[PDB]
């Protein structure tokens, strides 16, 4: 589960516990207009990618 | 799930029964185990 940072939650966002670094293949920052009200996404896959 | 595959996945008498099902590999895929 998770967590807002806006106004808070009893409970603490805990949804991994590895304390090292695991093997990652992809990690990027991406930055979304934030006055928005509806956000549409696609994910599909083919021969593995 | 808890659980035949007698006596051996690759020699079943009842291929249907064991839930290791034989698959080919596909392209830009690797073997499934
Ligand atoms: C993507 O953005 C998040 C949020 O700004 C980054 O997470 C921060 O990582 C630094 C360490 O690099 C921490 O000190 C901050 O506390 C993190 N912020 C939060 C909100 O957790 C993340 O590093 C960014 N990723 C990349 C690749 O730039
Ligand atoms: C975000 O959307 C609003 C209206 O939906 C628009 O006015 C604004 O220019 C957008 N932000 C960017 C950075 O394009």
């Amino acid at each position: 589960h998770t967590v807002c940072k806006s106004k808070g939650s009893i409970r603490n966002e805990s949804w991994h516990i590895d304390s090292s670094e695991p093997l990652c293949l992809f990690k990027k920052n991406f930055t979304y207009n934030v006055s928005a009200d509806w956000l549409y996404f696609h994910f599909y896959q083919e021969r593995g990618v | 799930k808890y659980r035949s595959c007698l006596p051996d996945p690759i020699s079943t008498y009842s291929p249907n029964t064991c839930p290791q099902k034989k698959v080919v590999v596909g392209i830009g895929e690797h073997c499934p185990g």
